[PDB]
């Protein structure tokens, strides 16, 4: 205390911090082209939504689930890459540095850039499943694709009820794979947060689990959250844009010739 | 434990 972003490099580059678990939010993905609501012509303006978090509400997804099937139809195919944020994480995992990226995207960008579902939690769900929002069937999220990317509310073929892919609304619980954290943040010896407001729970509340002794790294465009209001000794903040403060650390790391590289060939194959 | 707004 107190530590500065050098400190950390110094830290990962001893492999001192060698079992990372990452936070990841909307900020990461904003670079790649993907809106955040809490952002930024107005995100919120272009999804027609009284306020941002709306749209992962199920009471407005019931009377208007036009936006919400929108988004999913942007996301849906590889209409976006990953950026240098992704690529980082990707880096941390080919070095074995990485014990898990938890992320509250749902824009697939993380396996995208080569992180193995085994590294990932999806903790505001994904679309590779779906459930009837009325009788609780469970579908494979391929019968809906078809329905999402042609402009249909899809709808079950039992109860009549509009189905919805299994993103993680606003009153609804998280995967039971979000449970992995009790196994995780106990281990973690080093937390990175990037790219988010932690202004949705359960999701913050994991800035907490970590030991007092491990440090929390924030690379965001200004300091949030628990890390704003219960602070720690062992607390950096990097505020500012996340690629540059992501490209920043990537420097101190001596990585910025291998991310270069990386970078261009994952971008060639897609 | 569901999804919702902090503080
Ligand atoms: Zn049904």
């Amino acid at each position: 205390g107190k530590l500065s972003l050098q400190d950390v490099a110094e830290l990962i580059r001893a492999r001192a911090c060698q079992r990372v678990v990452v936070m990841v939010g909307a900020g990461i993905s904003t670079p790649s082209g993907i809106p955040d609501f809490r952002s930024p012509y107005s995100n919120l303006q272009q999804y027609d939504l009284p306020y941002p978090e709306a749209i992962f509400e199920l009471p407005f997804f019931f009377h208007n689930p036009k936006p919400f099937f929108t988004l999913a139809k942007e996301l849906y195919p590889g209409n976006y890459k990953p950026n240098v944020t992704h690529y980082f994480l990707r880096l941390l995992h080919d070095k074995g540095l990485l014990l898990r990226l938890y992320t509250q995207n749902i824009d697939g960008l993380e396996r995208v850039s080569g992180i193995p579902a085994s590294k990932l939690v999806e903790a505001h769900g994904t679309f590779a499943s779906a459930t009837c929002t009325v009788c609780q069937r469970p579908f494979p999220g391929e019968d809906i694709r078809a329905d999402v990317m042609a402009d249909r509310v899809p709808r079950c073929p039992v109860c009549t009820g509009v189905v919805k892919p299994d993103i993680v609304f606003f009153g609804e619980p998280l995967p039971q794979r979000f449970l992995l954290h009790v196994v995780d943040f106990p281990m973690a010896d080093l937390l990175l947060i990037l790219g988010t407001s932690l202004e949705v729970e359960p999701f913050a509340s994991l800035t907490e689990a970590v030991r007092s002794s491990v440090p929390r790294l924030l690379i965001n465009r200004d300091l949030v959250g628990p890390l704003a209001w219960h602070p720690r000794s062992r607390d950096v903040a990097q505020l500012g844009d996340v690629v540059h403060g992501v490209e920043s650390l990537v420097e101190l790391l001596g990585w910025t010739e291998e991310m270069r590289d990386l970078v261009q060939r994952e971008t060639g194959k897609l | 434990r569901t999804k919702q707004t902090a503080r």
